[PDB]
């Protein structure tokens, strides 16, 4: 599969309604809502060597396994925290305990003085379209000075045609008057992909 | 030394919403919207708008501290009716006339 | 003062000259050197934030820098010779060699054991590092036979005090004592808690702040600096504090400061005349504005500035509160003093209005757990604490009365146990029994 | 009648005519630090083991 | 998690009387497994203040990352042809699934029946990128190789979660493999409980195990510096 | 060493241990200690 | 339809107009915004290395505090905790600097148009100090005479009123509203007569008087507003204005959006 | 002291005001209120400010550092 | 020395002092779980279930009632007029 | 004297009072501060285990959290350098000493306090600053005014000591002193000068104004009553609105000189089943009077509704005063 992810910084609130409006011409069905985590971590190491990320990133996907990943120095990491995504394997030998939780409660909790909580953004209620052959979903950031950004996530089976799937999304961003926005779609496992694409897309 | 920061006087703080719909069991058809990190300066602005219906009964809002951003507004309507759409129609109402005085402000600034 | 190193000073930061002026101060320096602002003030009841000589402030004004005032404290330390052999000396405290240490941290300090002026400091931080020298077979307690070195004596910053060390310098008394005066600067910026006065024996404390547009305004736009409670001035009869107000006005106005000698030949209606000219209400009034709704007020509010003084007394060197701290050493009670930790006194009348509330569980808490409650032996022939208490094997004595079976255990406080030791060094046996024998 | 004024003389002729204290006054029990009879203290509370069965 | 153990100790020769015994106490056959374990301790390279955010003291403490293996990389040439079962004790571009976790020292209490430890666990998926081992993860994370074991052994499934892991441990270096439980198995009996009745539920399992099988093997309740993994 | 300044002629000294306390050029026994060479963070409110 | 806007005075500092046809609550709404509800540009850390005057630290701290900058494109610089950096970066705040140092006899004189920009602005026109004299010269900082140095690195960043009053670009707005009293919200006090004693304000000459012998006013609102709004010196009193109407409709538009998601 | 920075009530800069108002009034020989009428401030917020500072910053570098 | 209970002459009125003392020690037994007499309606605070049981006269105490010549009365909490 | 009588003791904090009307009665505002320096050993219950639990787990520095807990064995731990050990579970049996959070009842004292009303309990009410706030309906036995007074604050440290000082030591259960059988708190200050201006005939408030005075009273039924002008404007009057603070269920009879069933000068007061009817409410009608209206209730809807009586009479007033407006000039000493 293919995703890409484009960031709109100017953005309103009411902009998911105008791009959503936009696309009526290609909306095949709507699926259950979404929702993702994005948090943004720092060393608190005095002593790092040369040429490295000061930064520790991490991803919670809602519903896709309730999962997290951690993103630094182009590195990927995919952690879960329900206790049915756990293989049989490390319950059977006693590895597991069974119980699991969020690795943002050790990075805060156990690990919280090697690196600190610096930015939090929370996305709730989204919206899952299905057009034609290509699964868009729309989102609304908020973080806690507010309103943030417009967050659009593509996701394609289809390997062949997806340049012209991403250019049309960008040219219905340029009929709603939505200048000025990044678009990610780069690689490193989709998840960490789909998640690098949120890293180079919201840094 | 106790007095707390000044930005808590306007940013919204962790595990908290900007509104809090409240159903109320002192009337009939009615409900208490609590309203944080706000002050008179939206709460009279939305009880006029709110009085200038001909569907709300009773509509009133008061600041119980002036030591925390918040302010209590409650809301009966008639039978049939929500109070959430009237609010919906008082805050259209507010942008339509801020947006006209803001036209208005333009067009006879561009005159001087 | 920028060369002196005075106790406890409090220099002001915008220092202003009074408009309605005596000719007096003229002869006493005052318009050189004043002792207080000219603050705008309403005289209204607004949100009821005024009652009781309270006083509602602008929020606005005091984020711009008024009457805020700074204060240096003074911490003065000296090293001292007894009989030439024990040297105390200005230096850093090492963590490895030195005993009776205190908790706060050393690494303001330098080499010589002070800390550079512009060192931000807070309390429990040591400012003058000093050390005594010690004997191994003198005391030896704890762990005094592996330090083997010096003791900690050093002098720290006051537990609530925080700031900015002003000025630090060293020098020979008067014998040749190398001692070192410290200097720290702090802004107190005004506060609720703190008090306020004025011209005319008007004192009180503020009420609570508010910012600019919770403030009432005029229909011109200038915004009170200081509301007061009118019911101040009909009790205490003090009509001067309106005249100096009015004057002020008309002095502010006009341009050209009012004078206000006592026995002269101005009069009320002549400044009313004057303040009449210039546009204004003459009595003093001026339509105001709510700040919540902008409703225009059913009463025109008397409004103009005032002269006011900031007191000593503020709320910072005040507040304190104690939950199980140090003792004293004679009856084993709560200190005295908010310098040393000490507790609130719980006197006699506060216990006989607890005996008019009829709540003896309260008192006898009160005076026991609370304060002090001890442990002792009575011996049953003897009612005196002559029991000799080895508990670690259970065994028990009364000296004097051939007693090993029978020991009575009671609570009383130490300060009875005080006393009734105090009885028996004079001569007075306090028996004490458990049964009633009189019944 | 050692606490209000002279607490020696009061002390000292008590311990030379060896008086006997009841010690059921007031400043009494606030001395040895115990419960006094007054008001709630005044009565004592008892159980009834009869009373549990109910 | 809370995991209440209590373990033992048991010689080369009493083995097959003691999975008679559990067999018949039990009544299902034993279960063999394996499980190896690296830990990684703070890096002595990197100096940290130990202090968090809000001025609070930190006890540095070791991670354990745990996971299994099949035995065709255990049995060498001279264990071929030889029953699966546990008469074989007797004898002796991603990252995989690991299981992290950090034990705490078990809680005080004089004349304790059980060892109450308290156990942070999460688990590694998978991972990406250029770093994408999981020695060059935990090197991001701060902490570096310390040691490793490999332990072989026996399970048992009773009643009310009980475990009874009797099981050998081998340390994995390169100069060689020293077994650390040399002349016996290390027994154990862990139950993980996720309450104040449940806790004195499984105390009350843990005992009546240990009463079941007084006589026999002792199982006594280990040292609280024993299971302390903090970095000293 | 640690540097120190004269009281009058304001000089820079700069004297070591066992050294007493006096000015050079000068019988003013009040030494200054002088203001630390790092920078003090503020806040304008 | 909706609000009418008659300016009557134009200036640099000052303009004074009629705000019509407007509920008291959008007026007091709109005054209470301009006052608070706006953005400014205001020094909020203060760096001081070396400094021998006889004026405290933190005193010349809080004077540079209270010094106005300009506050144009301001909308597009993000806030500190909203951006994802370490400390500030040239998307956040602007550094500024100060270096002072008596030269003649006579004593040099500390201004506001010493400060130099030495960050990047990236297209903005923020961080020059804003000077309104005759002369030509910036705020009296503080004197320095020969043989005291002054040399500090100020941060200024972005906040509104709520935070500090250092960042209030608005002044003294005059609120006036019924000029002859027919509305029966004030009665007024009088010694003899009220008419004799009360003078009239300017904006009566926008209206007249509602005359004696005529039936009583019970059934007319509150409306003809007469708001003068003046700005300090950062931006303009048009970008107040519109600033502050975006400003509450961004409120509102927050609360109606905070609706629909329940 | 040395000028107060904006105002303590409206909040209009007045520190540009004070050289050219002593300017006015060595220079001109106006009154304080003509002066003050020449710089712009119409409230008494601000005339209570320059009418009533006492500049004590004179008094303080006349002292050796 | 004990008056029976045909020679009481006590208020049989539950004084101020007698009810908060039986509130007291009530809900101190009931702060160190002692068996509770009534079905709680979801309360957590001791008090609140003492004056519960107050309410309905549960609590099994009896009050000794000294008499200024030495004697006293026993009169059960139960049979006491509350209020 | 200074050793048995009397003494300095522990679990107390001394500062600077003042007012605060949008408090109750009985309340008082303690600071952040002092709320966590003093506290109170709670004894562990499988009621409050999760609680007591959380207060744990949120450590010292926090204010809903604890301080010291103390084992069944008798010996305490404290929570500072206890985070270093890891984990700390409670069992039954054991006191968690906590912070003072709200509704916490601590005696109020101020000096020399020669009343047996100067001490009386009070329910903190956990505020910022440093001051402690209170009502000034209290300040009257105290005998106290906002001008530097500090006041003394004692702790319980038992539960039957704070249950047995609840029932006995109380705001409420003290507004009728024995001393001389009459109400020794009542309406002062502002608010009294306020609610006489608001009683007066030509008081008159509209619509928006009177939604926000009803909606202002803590226990307000919700009815908007009848407005005592209809057409042309619905307007409300002072006693009308003021009716609503009063608890129904209270009739009261004061007749003066001149006073008639007309009453042409307002005199006298009369309220019928909570109902002003006529008179104007002052010092001899809601202050500190003998026949007063405090007295009626009291005696009539206990000392509870009372209570509430002073919230929602406060509230009323001040909110109609903030909005009338009063002052005080020269002009009024002009002859
Ligand atoms: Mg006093
Ligand atoms: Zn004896
Ligand atoms: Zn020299
Ligand atoms: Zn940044
Ligand atoms: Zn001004």
């Amino acid at each position: 599969g293919k995703s890409a992810v484009i960031f709109v910084e100017r953005a309103t609130p009411a902009t998911l309604t105008e791009l959503k409006d936009a696309l009526s011409n290609s909306i095949l069905s709507v699926r259950d809502p979404w929702s993702i985590d994005f948090r943004t971590y720092r060393c608190s190491i005095k002593n790092l060597p040369a040429d490295v990320s000061k930064l520790m990133y991490s991803i919670t996907f809602h519903h896709h396994g309730r999962q997290t990943v951690l993103i630094k120095d182009n590195s990927a990491m995919v952690t879960t925290a329900a206790a049915a995504d756990i293989p049989p394997a490390l319950v059977f030998n006693g590895s597991s305990t069974g119980v699991p939780e969020s690795i943002d409660t050790i990075l805060s909790s156990k690990l919280s003085n090697i690196w600190m909580q610096r930015q939090l953004i929370k996305g709730d209620a989204g919206e899952t379209l299905i057009l034609d052959g290509l699964t868009v979903r729309l989102v609304n950031l908020f973080s806690s000075t507010g309103f943030k950004g417009l967050l659009i996530e593509l996701q394609a089976d289809e390997a062949g045609e997806f340049e012209t799937k991403i250019a049309g999304i960008e040219g219905h961003l340029a009929e709603i008057r939505a200048k000025e926005y990044k678009t990610s779609s780069d690689s490193l496992n989709e998840i960490c992909d789909l998640a690098y694409q949120y890293v180079r897309a919201l840094e | 030394m106790n007095a707390p920061d000044r930005f808590e006087l306007f940013l919204l703080g962790e595990g908290e919403s900007k509104l809090k719909i409240d159903p109320d069991t002192k009337a009939p058809n009615a409900v208490v919207i609590t309203f944080e990190k706000e002050d008179h300066t939206l709460g009279n602005l939305i009880r006029a708008e709110l009085l200038n219906d001909r569907k709300v009964l009773f509509a009133a809002y008061k600041v119980e501290h002036p030591f925390f951003a918040r302010f209590k507004l409650r809301i009966q309507t008639t039978e049939g009716y929500d109070p959430k759409d009237a609010l919906k129609n008082a805050c259209n109402s507010i942008i339509n006339k801020l947006g006209a005085l803001k036209t208005n402000f333009e067009t006879e600034w561009n005159l001087q | 003062y920028n060369v002196r190193m005075d106790t406890m000073a409090n220099i002001l930061y915008y220092p202003q000259k009074p408009l309605g002026t005596t000719r007096a101060m003229e002869y006493l320096k005052f318009r050189e050197l004043p002792a207080g602002q000219n603050a705008i003030v309403a005289i209204a009841c607004y949100s009821g934030y005024n009652q009781e000589d309270s006083m509602i402030m602008n929020q606005s004004s005091i984020d711009r820098g008024l009457f805020r005032s700074l204060f240096f404290r003074s911490y003065m330390d000296q090293e001292k010779k007894y009989g030439m052999s024990i040297t105390e000396t200005f230096e850093k405290p090492q963590r490895t060699n030195t005993l009776r240490m205190k908790h706060g941290t050393y690494d303001k300090l330098d080499d010589d054991g002070l800390i550079a002026p512009g060192v931000r400091v807070s309390g429990e931080d040591v400012i003058i590092g000093k050390t005594t020298p010690i004997s191994p077979d003198e005391e030896e307690l704890g762990q005094r036979t592996a330090y083997h070195s010096k003791r900690d004596a050093s002098t720290p910053l006051r537990s609530t005090e925080n700031g900015i060390v002003d000025q630090v310098l060293v020098t020979t008394n008067q014998d040749g004592l190398k001692f070192v005066k410290v200097r720290v600067r702090t802004t107190k910026i005004p506060q609720i808690g703190d008090k306020f006065a004025s011209r005319h024996g008007q004192k009180g404390t503020i009420g609570i702040t508010y910012r600019r547009e919770d403030m009432p305004f005029t229909a011109e736009g200038i915004v009170p600096d200081l509301i007061i409670n009118p019911h101040a001035i009909p009790s205490r009869m003090t009509v001067a504090h309106l005249i100096e107000c009015l004057l002020s006005k008309v002095a502010a106005l006009s341009g050209n400061e009012g004078d206000a000698s006592p026995f002269t030949d101005i009069t009320v209606e002549g400044i009313s005349k004057l303040l009449r000219e210039h546009g204004y209400q003459s009595r003093g009034f001026e339509v105001m504005y709510n700040g919540h709704t902008g409703k225009k007020l059913m009463a025109q509010i008397f409004f103009g500035p005032t002269y006011y003084q900031r007191l000593r007394h503020m709320v910072d060197d005040k507040i304190h509160a104690r939950a199980r701290g140090p003792m004293q050493v004679l009856t084993r009670q709560p200190v005295e003093g908010r310098s040393r930790d000490g507790g609130l006194r719980f006197g006699e009348m506060e216990r006989d209005c607890m005996i008019a509330h009829g709540a003896a569980s309260f008192l006898k808490e009160r005076l026991m757990e609370a304060s002090d409650a001890f442990r002792v032996h009575i011996c049953g022939i003897c009612g005196l604490m002559t029991v000799i208490a080895k508990l670690n094997h259970n065994q028990f004595e009364c000296k004097g009365c051939d007693n090993k079976i029978d020991i009575y255990q009671i609570h009383i406080p130490y300060a009875a146990k005080l006393l009734f030791q105090e009885l028996m060094a004079m001569n007075i046996t306090p028996r004490l029994y458990t049964d009633r024998s009189r019944d | 009648r050692c606490s209000f004024e002279e607490t020696v003389e009061i002390l000292f002729e008590a311990g030379a005519s060896a008086e006997l204290d009841d010690c059921r006054g007031v400043s009494e029990n606030v001395i040895l630090g115990q419960m006094a009879p007054i008001g709630t203290g005044a009565f004592d509370v008892m159980i009834d083991e009869e009373s549990l069965v109910k | 998690v809370q995991q209440l153990s209590l373990f033992g100790s048991i010689g080369d020769d009493g083995y097959d009387l003691l999975i008679s015994t559990l067999t018949t106490i039990s009544g299902n056959p034993p279960l063999l497994y394996n499980s190896l374990c690296t830990v990684w301790k703070p890096n002595p390279s990197y100096d940290v203040e130990n202090v968090n955010s809000r001025n609070q003291l930190v006890e540095p403490n070791r991670i354990k990352l745990s996971k299994e293996v099949p035995f065709s990389y255990l049995i060498d040439e001279t264990m071929m042809d030889k029953p699966l079962n546990f008469r074989i004790l007797k004898s002796f571009e991603s990252c995989s699934p690991w299981s992290l976790q950090i034990s705490d020292i078990p809680a005080a209490g004089n004349n304790r029946s059980v060892s109450m430890q308290t156990i942070a666990e999460t688990i590694i998926l998978s991972s990406a990128g250029k770093n994408s081992s999981v020695s060059s993860l935990m090197n991001g994370l701060g902490y570096v190789f310390e040691f490793q074991y490999l332990t072989i052994g026996v399970k048992f499934f009773m009643k009310h979660g009980l475990i009874l892991e009797l099981q050998k441990i081998w340390q994995i270096e390169e100069a060689g493999n020293s077994q650390i439980t040399s002349g016996g198995f290390l027994l154990k009996a862990y139950i993980n409980v996720s309450d104040i009745d449940r806790i004195n539920y499984t105390e009350t399992a843990l005992m009546n195990l240990k009463k079941e099988l007084q006589g026999y093997i002792e199982l006594s309740v280990p040292d609280r510096q024993s299971m302390d993994s903090r970095v000293a | 060493t640690l540097k120190y300044i004269c009281a009058e002629c304001s000089s820079k000294l700069s004297l070591s241990r066992t050294d007493a306390v006096r000015c050079k050029d000068c019988g003013h026994r009040i030494l200054l200690k002088a203001r630390t060479k790092r920078l003090v963070q503020f806040e304008a409110r | 339809e909706g609000p009418q806007v008659k300016i009557r005075e134009a200036s640099k500092d000052n303009v004074d107009f009629i705000l019509s046809n407007v509920d008291l609550a959008m007026a007091n709404s709109l005054r209470r915004v301009m006052i608070a509800e706006i953005p400014t540009l205001a020094i909020d850390s203060v760096e001081v290395e070396t400094n021998t005057t006889v004026l405290a630290d933190e005193f010349i701290a809080h004077r540079l505090g209270l010094i106005p900058l300009q506050s144009m494109d301001i909308e597009q610089l993000e806030y500190s905790r909203d951006c994802f950096c370490e400390d500030h970066c040239d998307k956040c705040s602007v550094v500024l600097t100060l270096q002072a140092f008596g030269e003649s006899e006579s004593t040099t004189n500390v201004y506001s148009k010493d400060l130099v920009i030495v960050s990047n602005l990236m297209g903005r026109n923020i961080g020059h100090p804003i000077i309104q004299d005759k002369e030509g010269n910036g705020v009296l900082i503080c004197k320095l005479r020969k043989g005291q140095e002054l040399k500090l690195t100020c941060v200024a960043k972005k906040g509104i009123a709520k935070e500090h009053a250092k960042w209030g670009p608005a002044a003294a707005i005059e609120f006036e509203y019924d000029p002859w009293n027919k509305l029966k919200h004030t009665d007024y006090w009088y010694e003899q007569d009220s008419a004799k004693e009360w003078p009239q304000s300017k904006n009566c000459e926008y209206e007249d008087p509602p005359n004696e012998g005529d039936p009583f006013d019970y059934k007319a609102q509150a409306d003809t507003f007469y708001m003068n709004v003046e700005s300090v010196g950062s931006i303009p009193v048009d970008q107040v204005v519109v600033r502050g109407i975006d400003t509450l409709q961004k409120k509102v538009a927050s609360i109606l959006l905070a609706l629909t998601q329940m | 002291m040395i000028v107060p920075v904006r105002c303590f009530s409206c909040g209009k800069v007045v520190g540009d005001k004070w050289e050219s108002y002593l300017n006015l009034l060595q220079e001109d020989e106006l009154d304080e209120g003509t002066a003050l009428s020449r710089l712009g401030l119409k409230r008494y917020c601000c005339r209570r400010m320059i009418l009533t500072h006492v500049d004590l910053i004179e008094k303080f570098l006349r002292y050796n550092p | 020395k004990a008056i029976p209970k045909d020679q009481r002459a006590t208020t049989p009125y539950m004084t101020k002092y007698e009810r908060a003392r039986i509130l007291g020690t009530r809900a101190l037994q009931i702060s160190m779980n002692a068996p509770v007499f009534v079905d709680l309606e979801g309360e957590t605070d001791p008090l609140r279930i003492a004056m519960k049981e107050l309410a309905e006269k549960k609590i099994p105490l009896v009050i000794r009632r000294y008499l200024p010549d030495g004697s006293f009365e026993d009169w059960s909490v139960e049979e006491l007029i509350v209020d | 004297r200074g050793n048995l009588m009397g003494k300095r003791v522990d679990f107390s904090a001394r500062t600077v009072i003042s007012g605060d009307p949008n408090l109750e009665l009985d309340q008082v505002g303690v600071p952040k501060s002092i709320a966590k320096t003093l506290t109170y050993p709670e004894v562990v219950t499988p009621y409050n285990i999760d609680r007591l639990t959380q207060l744990v787990r949120n450590g010292p520095n926090e204010h809903p959290g604890a301080k010291y807990v103390i084992r069944d064995s008798g010996d305490r731990i404290d929570l500072r350098y206890s985070k270093r050990a890891g984990d700390i579970q409670l069992q039954y049996g054991w006191k968690v000493e906590r912070h003072i959070m709200d509704n916490d009842p601590v005696l109020f004292n101020r000096q020399p306090s020669l009343h047996k009303m100067s001490m009386m309990a009070h329910r903190v009410k956990v505020i910022p600053y440093s001051t402690f706030r209170l009502n000034l309906s209290v300040t009257s036995p105290y005998n106290a005014d906002f001008d530097g007074d500090e006041m003394n604050l004692h702790v319980p440290q038992s539960e039957e000591t704070r249950a047995e000082l609840s029932q006995l030591c109380a705001v409420p259960l003290q507004i009728v002193s024995p001393q001389s059988n009459k109400p020794c708190m009542g309406i002062v200050q502002d608010t009294l000068c306020g609610i006489r201006k608001l009683t007066l005939r030509d008081t008159f408030i509209e619509l928006d104004q009177v939604l926000n005075m009803l909606y202002w009273v803590p226990d307000w039924d919700g009815v908007i009553p009848t407005p005592a002008i209809i057409k042309p404007k619905p307007l409300w009057s002072g006693k009308q609105i003021l009716s609503v603070a009063i608890p129904n269920g209270i009739h009261l009879q004061r007749f003066d000189e001149g006073t008639t069933l007309l009453s042409p000068k307002d005199n006298g007061m009369l309220i019928i089943d909570g109902q002003i009817i006529f008179g104007v409410v002052e010092k001899k009608t809601v202050g500190s009077s003998n026949g007063g209206l405090i007295h009626v209730v009291t005696r009539e809807k206990g000392p509870q509704v009372c209570a509430k009586l002073f919230g929602n009479i406060q509230k009323v007033v001040n909110f109609w005063l903030l909005h009338n407006g009063f002052s005080t000039g020269i002009g009024d000493t002009i002859a």
